[PDB]
């Protein structure tokens, strides 16, 4: 786990998240302890946002602005990175 | 069932 902030620009906050609609899944372990599933970061933008604050395809969105998203839909999840009108605080497993 | 969504 990582704690990343990231500053809306004028490419948006330039990554993509990607993940299941539905709520709730069996537990998975990752690293060696278990979480709910989690979204993921399918994309990420070269020089963007995400790229200068340290994102990477593939981290799992554990937290969003400091709210535990396991088990998240994916629209709870876009609506958290949506909260702020330019920062993001993401938690993220690589 | 997934979405992917650009932020």
């Amino acid at each position: 786990p990582r704690v990343v902030r990231i500053v809306k620009s004028e490419s948006g906050y330039g990554f993509n998240v990607r993940g299941q609609v539905s709520e709730g899944g069996q537990l998975r372990s990752i690293n060696g302890e278990l979480y709910a599933p989690l979204q993921h970061v399918s994309a990420v933008l070269p020089g963007g946002a995400a790229d200068r604050a340290g994102v990477r395809k593939g981290d799992r969105i554990l937290e969003v602005n400091g709210v535990n998203v396991e088990g998240a839909t994916h629209k709870q999840v876009v609506d958290l990175i949506r909260a702020g009108e330019k920062e993001l605080i993401l938690t993220v497993l690589s | 069932e997934d979405q992917e969504t650009a932020v």
